[PDB]
């Protein structure tokens, strides 16, 4: 709410009245306040303590790491196979 | 503690050649070199026991241990880090 009073046109321009806040209704123009941060910290923390549908609920295992291999995006955008193909002929 | 049998190791980082990392489960048996050493390539540092079977931990390289994780008689999982060098 007070964000909106901060952002709105007649606060800025400094000539603002004691019916500023009546007269202006677009200023409970509010989206509820997505919060991702906090619900991932609630998943882990979850899994962590309660387990996952049949896994065997154990210490997290040792995995070997990965060399996951990378190909550009402009190398990928200059190929042209069977996607082509069908935007081509049919 | 009464011995170190409680003591939680840190993971070893696996893209980082100086840390080495325990490989199965095991004990440990023999501790042989302490914070501060300088053996040769192949220098055996660490006696584990698996599961009844015993083998040495062996250093990559030449260089300088920078820290040992583990005392004798200590359990050790997967992934541990054991010892670091230069």
């Amino acid at each position: 709410f007070l964000i909106n009073v901060m952002k709105n046109k007649k606060f800025t321009s400094g000539d603002y009245t004691t019916k500023f806040i009546e007269e202006t209704p677009e200023l409970f123009d509010i989206q509820p306040s997505l919060d991702r941060g906090t619900k991932t910290l609630e998943y882990i923390g979850n899994v962590t303590i309660n387990g996952f549908p049949n896994v065997e609920k154990r210490p997290k295992p040792d995995y070997e790491l990965a060399s996951i291999p990378t190909v550009s995006s402009s190398k990928i955008a200059s190929f042209s196979g069977t996607k082509q193909l069908l935007d081509e002929v049919g | 503690n009464v011995h170190t049998n409680a003591n939680v190791k840190p993971k070893a980082d696996k893209s980082n050649p100086s840390h080495i990392g325990a490989q199965m489960p095991g004990s440990v048996t023999e501790v042989k070199v302490s914070v501060g050493e300088t053996v040769k390539a192949n220098q055996p540092l660490l006696i584990t026991e698996a599961m009844k079977m015993e083998t040495t931990i062996q250093a990559p390289f030449d260089g300088v241990i920078k820290q040992v994780t583990v005392n004798n008689g200590d359990t050790i999982a997967t992934g541990d880090l054991l010892i670091e060098i230069e």
